């Protein structure tokens, strides 16, 4: 919970200020994979929670892959 | 044959200054306005910059 109260939320790190999408997801990727492995009813919570992407154009990109590419790490793609 | 007067002891304390710290150098660092509203008006819009 201490991570939640100190670091600002993902919605207004892209709206009030203007951070970049490589830098915005780098802070908020461990938290969005711990909550997705905690409960499956929380799976509908975070993916609805999304802000306006003023850096890149969402007009003919598929958000089924643009969100999917920025969410995964190397932990669940490679195995040895 | 000298009339000794009663002595006068000072019962007053010294007063402080308007500099709220020691130096004028250390005090200048503690006058910078800090907050989240100051970064807000500097980075304002990237698409306006782009």
């Amino acid at each position: 919970k201490a991570f939640e109260e100190n670091v600002l939320p993902f919605v207004e790190l892209n709206n009030r200020f203007h951070l970049s999408t490589p830098w915005t997801f780098h802070i908020w990727r461990d938290y969005l994979d711990n909550q997705l492995n905690s409960n499956e009813n929380f799976s509908i919570d975070e993916l609805i929670e999304g802000a306006e992407f003023s850096d890149v154009d969402l007009t003919k990109i598929s958000k089924d892959l643009f969100t999917t590419f920025w969410r995964l790490s190397l932990y669940d793609i490679h195995f040895d | 044959k000298e009339k000794i007067p009663p002595p006068a002891f000072d019962e007053t304390f010294k007063k402080f200054t308007f500099i709220k710290m020691g130096n004028k150098l250390i005090n200048n660092v503690w006058k910078i306005p800090t907050g989240l509203d100051k970064i807000e008006q500097e980075v304002k819009k990237p698409e306006g910059v782009y």
